[PDB]
């Protein structure tokens, strides 16, 4: 089973990404395509609400793991996706489906727009992917709508025997770099139930929370 | 798809470099680690 | 009507200023350039501001808003 | 020392205004440097208010472009959130401060209304900001209203983080001014006399800090500008030495946006 | 509620009740600002 | 996001073996059995939605459909395994007991589908609808459910119903549909569409703006139409029947 | 006769805009419309068109089909609904290079009611080239003007091939012409044109810069040495078109002036 | 003015006593109510946004609020006795029994049917509601039905008008009838297309608004609150708007007010040697930089504070469009009148 | 009486637009009588 | 009233490129670069550092009309170089000497209050 990491580093320069990617250069093996990321916020326009139910609803969208959209309220993850060649055949055979549908953020932002606004959007382009030894980082430049947020670390293997390990290293690689105010998150969603795009996408917004 | 005959002379002399390259860091490699992101501005000097 | 808080060309601030500046006038005995100066209003903007000030605020006050006549 | 950078000499200095010398530096250089100074560099000031109770002889709008001028202490504005980013609804706790103010014409005598009665109630988590600025002998501040026998105010404030690109009210630098060339070696202005220019204008200040010219010398057409004089007053809220510097770091960041976009691009292009 | 205009005493009228004062007898009378203060949007 | 044209039509279980074999000498291709379940769920009354711009009328509420594939192994019962499963079986489907039942379905608690009412103006020869799709893989978390999921959109459930039938594929992607349709309960299963078959004709097209493609499909649709002209009548069903709004309630069935 | 769509404004002056165009207030534009026909050429641009909706500009405010029947957008939600065919009217916002019709009261001669090209600016006023305000004999002091839209093809036509500013130059009443440098601009023209006046590198960089027409090529200086320089007049030079040649000898001026 | 309901009224929030006084205003008070404001003014070129008489104007000093004025307005309204009957009540309509109901928002009356003092009050509201008995007998040719027993005869506001409700009041008439009057606050800010005048026949427009950072400044940072154009100087042989500018000038920098009466011994060399003691040139003219580029001007700039006055004439009240509307009676041809958005 | 005749809904349902001099239908929006 | 909105002169709109690039058709070896949301300040500052490198041949910059904030700037160099480069060069040095700037006034800072 596959384990993941984010850290999030909120006081960053907008030249930390080039010093991290020079300061590993030693272990650096190999350089593959960039990926991009969206992160946007919901809000629950209506006013009768229970104290106990929640607000907004996080959805993140990965670009890199062939276009799907996640949606996060309450510690509930729902996954969505937009491409004809994810759909099961069984829903394009009975007539369950057109075979060409639309992702859930126009469903939210179309439809539903009474009952669910926009209230927040933050991106990440051009970011960088680099396979080290049993390893891959990326790096990516967080940019929200006033301007430049701060720097977002992923970390993935396959063998989760020593991931703490590269995890304490990786931070100790930071703090050569003097970036001592740095958010790391590697929880999992459910400890029963193991989902490896729900639980990223929990990390992402356990990360990315103020 | 090659134009001209001094692109199609480069493009032969390039294989051929290219070629005794593969053949040695598949050498390397079956006994060595390479680096294949490292670009120097400057050619060291022979 | 109370006393413009800012200088509506240099930015700086003269509305706190008016009561010490109504000061020197009658218990200083002093004239106006120098009372204006003492304030280290230098630019003649900030002179402009508090010199040529009417206090309408203090007619309003003796009346309501409720009965004037014609 | 920094041999190959621009130089400064600090000549005059106190808590409102700074007095210096730019030399080895470009015209333009000094230019971006106090259109930011002046434009640039955020601040906090009071951006809504709430009336229950007035009771006055002025208007609502009218207190409240009175109250949207005071100005209040934002030394660590950094730690704060632009209103637009901050995830809470409305104004947050990370993203805003809030004051109220409450006043009653108990007394026959008239009764003034100063800055120094608005009292903060959210919590500040430790970070200095919020206090009025007070530079009165009396330590009263902006006089904001008047009231008589039987008159009351009640009201709340709500202020926020912003530029003075936006409104005057967040600018932190009053009157900046820039002098060179006091001699008019370069011939940059031409001067409008009746009988002898030489006499009609007066002499700058700055004519102590250069050699006058020789009529024996041609005219140099190889000089360029180098030195510039100026002098940098704050309105109180941020110290001054920390507007040049805030200065020196926006126009530093806004390059560095530019580097960083240029980059991108030049990646995408890579694609 | 209304207010009076001289003496601005406090008074509660009806639908039916004669618009006066009850102290002064005068025939002016002023409404009361919303208690309530109400939140507003400018557009 | 489709423009589906689509005509409609009933036929009398009596003909129904031999409407069968009609489209296979058309076609040239043999029918495939289906099934589907289609759960229709509303907006929560207790939440006032004051968003709803009367003034303006913006956006009025709808309701939503979740569509799932169901195995047939929850659809026959222990007198049937010896049939193969083949068309057939439908022969044996005309009573209102099924043995899906509402517990079932209850335990089993995906395609998220939503449409508007048809274009108006009487100038159009097909039923011209809108529709908006996506599809939900899978889901995690503490209440991984598709009820807790609407529920937390802000959507509570209505009714369900259970549709058995065949489709024929034709050329230029026509399909054709013939259903029977359950309603289901806890008080029991009732058959709607008693001693018949509903038949459906329809195409999709992807993009809206594109008025070749919708001429040419218009076309095929009034060729099939005009193919099948004396056995059965294809006919454009009511504008007002297929509106789904929740502030009027119908249902075609 | 009291007409529809019409609008009245005050005027002003901006140095930025082309001799033949004119400034059009926000709101101005969102309340008048045009009826465009949908064809396959423009089916695209119409649908965002509608489904951007009548709070929005661009946008669209009503939809007339083949029938004569009209759907105001506002109330049918179908912003987003609403499928076009050909032949289909939609009456969109006025949007920029539309011809218009403006004049000032009173209209005493055939030089004061003349075709514009609009460009939607903010604020409430229109704006027009200082050389057209002697034609139209009006000021910045007050002056309020109207405006008049077209509503087909052949009567946009007439106000494009007609009417427009560039063909009402020499005037018929006095055969000469009725606009030129005039103001400020006369005053500048002459000061830069002296004998007097040298001009450096940077400034010559971007002077060349702001001409429009320019093909990259530097005029080479005039003083080459001690110091490049340039004069007034090369720099002016490169306004003029090539091809143009004048001769004109005042009182006691010879071939060495 | 704060009781009076005028139909309309209009006050400066902060008035200056002009620097240049003529002795004989001692007399008509207007250094007691003046009509104006001291803005620092510098005659120049600057950018081509100032010629034929429009004007350029500093965006941080209207931020600052220089020439902000109040607006104030009145309503009214009285029940009407047809015959011995009340034809017309103070109430609140209901859509139950209720016809012809306007389409501004009801919700802001009160139960008294007027609206309460401090509400917003916007485009097409009501503010006051009325509501008239019809008899049987009377029927709108089918529009009525059944419960339909009164009409509305509620007044909306004007369709631009907007501001917050200032006051309501009631009383009553010769006649006993009741009687409603309501007025109405907003605020009036600077902005392209507005009126200003000097005291010289000098009035023009702003045609554009800057900035303090693209405002050329003296050395002494120094900033003009507007800049006017020369061109306007010579065919008007205004001199007296240059003397009363140099005069105000000396006043401002000395601080006393300076007599500029008809008919007596001020002369300008005078007040030129009064302007050289405190160290300027003595015609007026300054030094002054670019403001984008930070250059030095090579010709100076004649600066100083003159008194203006922010005349009547807004752009909000002069701007009308049209595409379609209501037609007349008669000729069935487009209404007259703005505020009836006609043709 | 005044109806939609593409909405059939009675008691009919219906807005005047006085600015615009139009009579229109509430809910397709249709335009019934103009000027 | 028609005034728009103060923020959109340090905000951008959704779907806008800080930067964008475009080939000039007339001179070899020239672009054209339009910056979004930003006035005289920056583009003298860059005009003026570009005019300083020997192999630049043409800079020069223009602000179409005061209502919009955005600029455009005009760069060609010599053969054999990205004008691109000129930009990342111009760019370095001016933060440079920014630095150099701060340091050398916190030191006088520094210096005076001691002194004060």
């Amino acid at each position: 089973m596959g384990k993941s990491a984010v850290i999030f580093v909120e006081r960053a320069t907008p030249a930390t990404l080039t010093e991290l990617k020079d300061a590993l250069s030693n272990s650096i093996l190999s350089v593959r395509d960039p990926w991009s990321i969206d992160f946007r916020t919901y809000r629950c326009s209506i006013k009768n609400l229970p104290a106990d139910v929640s607000k907004l609803m996080y959805s993140i969208t990965f670009h890199h793991h062939g276009r799907q959209t996640v949606l996060i309220k309450d510690n509930s993850a729902m996954v969505t996706t937009a491409a004809a060649a994810d759909i099961p055949p069984a829903l394009v055979f009975n007539g369950s489906s057109t075979g060409v549908p639309e992702s859930i953020d126009t469903i939210l932002s179309s439809k539903l727009s009474n009952i669910w606004m926009q209230r927040q959007l933050i991106k990440g382009d051009a970011g960088e992917t680099l396979i080290l030894d049993g390893l891959t980082v990326r790096l990516v430049n967080l940019f929200s709508s006033t301007g430049f947020k701060g720097l977002l670390i992923e970390l993935q293997a396959d063998e989760a025997g020593e991931f703490e390990t590269k995890i304490a290293g990786i931070e100790g690689h930071l703090a050569e770099i003097r970036a001592k105010e740095y958010k790391t998150s590697s929880d999992s969603l459910g400890p029963d139930t193991s989902n490896e795009i729900c639980d990223l996408a929990y990390q992402y917004v356990r990360a990315l929370e103020l | 798809r090659a134009e001209g005959p001094e692109e199609l002379a480069r493009i032969l002399q390039q294989l051929k470099l290219d070629k005794i390259i593969h053949v040695l860091t598949t050498m390397f490699e079956n006994t060595w680690s390479c680096s294949r992101i490292i670009k120097i501005d400057k050619p060291i000097r022979t | 009507m109370i006393v413009p808080v800012r200088c509506f060309s240099c930015g700086k601030v003269v509305g706190d200023k008016w009561e010490s500046y109504l000061n020197l006038l009658q218990e200083d005995e002093l004239d106006e350039g120098t009372a204006l100066s003492r304030l280290g209003l230098k630019r003649y903007c900030c002179r402009r501001m508090i010199l040529t000030h009417v206090d309408l605020i203090e007619k309003f006050l003796r009346y309501n808003p409720l009965e004037k006549r014609d | 020392m920094s041999e190959e950078g621009p130089q400064v000499k600090i000549r005059e200095a106190s808590k409102d205004n700074v007095d210096f010398i730019l030399s080895n530096v470009d015209l333009a250089m000094a230019n971006s440097l106090r259109r930011v100074m002046i434009a640039e560099i955020p601040t906090l000031a009071i951006d809504s208010v709430e009336v229950e109770t007035n009771t006055t002889v002025l208007a609502d709008e009218f207190i409240a472009h009175r109250l949207g001028l005071i100005p209040l202490q934002s030394m660590d504005i950094e730690q704060l959130e632009y209103s637009r980013d901050c995830f809470c609804e409305d104004h947050c706790d990370k993203c805003s401060v809030v004051l109220t103010l409450q006043a009653f014409g108990e007394s026959e005598s008239t009764t003034n209304v100063y800055s120094k009665d608005l009292v903060i109630v959210s919590n500040l988590m430790g970070r200095n900001i919020g206090h009025p600025i007070i530079q009165d002998k009396e330590g009263n501040g902006v006089l904001i209203c008047k009231l008589r026998k039987g008159q009351e105010l009640k009201l709340t404030c709500v202020a926020k983080k912003g530029i003075a690109k936006e409104h005057a009210k967040w600018g932190p630098a009053a009157a900046i001014e820039f002098e060179y060339d006091p001699w008019n070696k370069l011939k940059h202005t031409d001067y409008w006399y009746e009988q002898d220019s030489a006499k009609e204008w007066p002499q700058s200040k700055n004519c102590e800090y250069e050699d006058p010219p020789n009529e024996g010398d041609p005219f140099d057409y190889k000089a360029q500008a180098d030195t510039f004089y100026m002098n940098v007053e704050s309105v109180g809220s941020i110290p001054v030495d920390q507007v040049v510097v805030r200065g020196i770091d926006t126009l530093q960041k806004k390059v560095a946006s530019i580097l960083l976009a240029l980059t991108q691009m030049d990646q995408d292009k890579v694609n | 509620k209304y207010i009076c205009a001289e003496c601005s005493s406090k008074l509660s009228l009806s639908r039916t009740d004669a618009v006066r004062c009850k102290d002064c007898g005068h025939r002016i009378l002023l409404k009361a600002r919303t208690k309530r203060l109400v939140q507003f949007e400018a557009r | 996001m489709v423009q589906q044209l689509s005509l409609f039509g009933s036929i009398g279980d009596d003909g129904y073996d031999l409407l069968i074999s009609t489209l296979t000498t058309i076609s040239g291709n043999p029918p495939l059995l289906y099934n589907s379940l289609c759960t229709v769920w509303k907006p929560n009354p207790s939440y006032d939605v004051e968003n709803v711009n009367s003034r303006n009328q913006l956006v009025e509420p709808n309701r939503i459909k979740l569509s799932k594939e169901v195995p047939f192994s929850y659809l026959i019962d222990e007198t049937m395994m010896d049939k193969p499963l083949n068309f057939r079986i439908l022969k044996s489907f005309t009573n209102d007991k099924i043995p899906l039942n509402y517990a079932m379905t209850r335990n089993i608690l995906w395609s998220l589908q939503i449409s508007d009412i048809p274009a108006a103006g009487n100038n159009r020869s097909v039923s011209m609808q809108t529709i908006a799709e996506t599809i939900i893989l899978s889901s995690a978390g503490k209440n991984s459910s598709v009820s807790s999921l609407m529920n937390g959109l802000g959507y509570v459930f209505e009714f369900q119903y259970l549709t058995i039938g065949v489709k024929f594929f034709m050329k230029h992607g026509l399909i054709l549909e013939l259903q029977k349709i359950w309603q289901i309960e806890e008080a029991g299963n009732s058959q709607i569409t008693s001693g018949g078959f509903l038949l459906k004709a329809y195409i999709n097209v992807s993009r809206g703006t594109d008025i070749d493609r919708i001429n040419y499909t218009e076309t095929a649709l009034m060729n099939l139409k005009k193919e099948l002209q004396g056995y059965i009548e294809l006919s454009v069903p009511d504008r007002q029947s297929m509106d789904s709004r929740v502030a009027h309630g119908n249902i075609l069935i | 006769k009291r007409v529809d769509f019409s609008a009245r404004t005050v005027i002003s002056g901006d140095p930025n805009l082309e001799l033949d165009q004119v400034g059009v207030p926000k709101s101005i534009a969102k309340t008048l419309t045009y009826p465009e026909v949908v064809t396959p050429y423009n089916i695209d641009r119409l649908t965002q068109l509608v489904r951007n909706g009548p709070n929005e500009h661009p946008g669209a405010k009503y939809v007339i089909r083949d029938s004569g029947d009209r759907i105001d957008l506002r109330y049918s939600k179908r912003a987003g609904d609403i499928q076009l065919q050909y032949g289909w009217k939609v009456e969109r916002h006025i949007m920029d290079n539309d011809p218009v019709l403006f004049n000032r009261q009173p209209s005493l001669h055939k030089m004061s009611m003349m075709a514009h090209r609009v460009k939607v600016i903010p604020y409430s006023t229109f704006r027009l080239n200082l050389s057209v305000t002697s034609p139209y004999n009006a000021d910045f002091d007050g002056d309020e003007m109207n405006l008049h839209v077209p509503q087909s093809e052949e009567t946009r036509a007439e106000l494009s091939q007609l009417c427009a500013v560039p063909l009402q130059i020499v005037s018929p009443q006095s055969n000469k012409p009725c606009m030129g440098i005039v103001q400020d601009t006369l005053c500048g023209i002459r000061k830069l044109t002296l004998r007097d006046t040298f001009i450096e590198l940077d400034q010559v960089l971007n002077m060349l810069y702001w001409v429009p027409d320019w093909d990259g090529v530097i005029p080479t200086p005039a003083i080459i040495k001690p110091k490049p320089l340039w004069s007034g007049k090369q720099i002016l030079s490169v306004a003029i078109p090539n091809g143009i040649h004048l001769q004109r000898f005042d009182e006691g001026t010879t071939l060495l002036s | 003015y704060n009781v009076r309901m005028d139909t309309m009224a209009n006050i400066l929030y902060y008035p200056q006593k002009p620097l240049g006084t003529t002795r004989a205003m001692e007399y008509l008070k207007f250094r007691e109510l003046p009509a104006g404001q001291n803005a620092i003014v510098a005659i120049a070129c600057y950018s081509g946004y100032n010629q034929e008489d429009s004007m350029i104007m500093n965006q941080s000093s209207i931020d600052r609020g220089l020439f902000r004025s109040l607006f104030f307005r009145s309503y009214m309204d009285q029940e009407k006795k047809y015959g011995m009957s009340i034809t017309e009540t103070f109430e609140k309509p209901q859509r139950t029994n209720t016809l012809r109901m306007k389409h501004g928002t009801y919700d802001k009356l009160d139960d008294d049917g007027l609206i309460a003092p401090g509400v917003r009050v916007s485009g097409e509201d009501v503010i006051i509601g009325k509501t008239t008995p019809i008899s049987p007998d009377e029927e709108e040719l089918g529009q009525r039905t059944a419960y339909h027993s009164k009409r509305d005869a509620s007044t909306p506001l004007r369709s631009t008008e907007n501001g917050i409700v200032d006051q309501v009041l009631v009383t009553t008439n010769q006649d006993g009838l009741k009687f409603v009057k309501v007025r109405v606050r907003t605020t009036k800010i600077p902005q392209i297309g507005d009126k200003f005048a000097s005291r010289h026949g000098q009035k023009g427009t702003i045609g554009i608004t800057y900035r303090r950072e693209d405002m050329p400044f003296t050395a002494e940072g120094i900033v003009p609150d507007l800049i006017i154009n020369p061109h306007a100087i010579p065919s008007r042989m205004t001199v007296a708007h240059l003397i009363e500018c140099l005069l105000s000038k000396v006043a401002a920098l000395s601080g006393n007010e300076g007599d500029a009466s008809p008919f007596t011994d001020i002369t300008v060399e005078g007040i030129s040697k009064l302007l050289r003691e405190h160290g300027y040139q003595s015609r007026g003219f300054e030094v002054m930089y670019n403001g984008h580029t930070g250059k030095k001007l090579m010709a100076q700039i004649f600066f100083g504070p003159t008194y203006y006055q922010r005349l009547r004439h807004m752009v909000d009240d002069k701007i009308h469009a049209r595409a379609r509307g209501p037609m007349q009676v008669l000729t069935r041809q487009p209404v007259e009148g703005r505020s009836r958005d006609g043709g | 009486v005044l109806t939609c005749p593409e909405c059939k809904v009675y008691p009919p349902k219906i807005v005047e637009r006085f600015s615009e001099g139009d009579v229109v239908c509430a809910l397709c929006g249709l335009v019934l009588s103009d000027k | 009233m028609n005034a728009p909105d103060r923020f959109e002169l340090f905000l951008l709109g959704e779907g806008e490129s800080k930067l964008k690039i475009d080939p000039d058709t007339k001179a070899p070896n020239a672009v054209v670069i339009t910056f979004e949301k930003e006035d005289h300040t920056l583009g003298n500052l860059i005009r003026a550092e570009l005019l300083n490198d020997r192999k630049v041949l043409f800079a020069a910059y223009k602000v179409e009309h005061p209502f919009f904030a955005r600029f455009k700037l005009r760069i060609q160099t010599t053969e054999g170089y990205d004008p691109k480069d000129a930009l990342k060069n111009a760019c370095n040095s001016i933060i440079n000497k920014l630095g150099a700037l701060k340091t050398n006034f916190e030191t006088e800072w520094n210096l005076q209050t001691l002194a004060a």
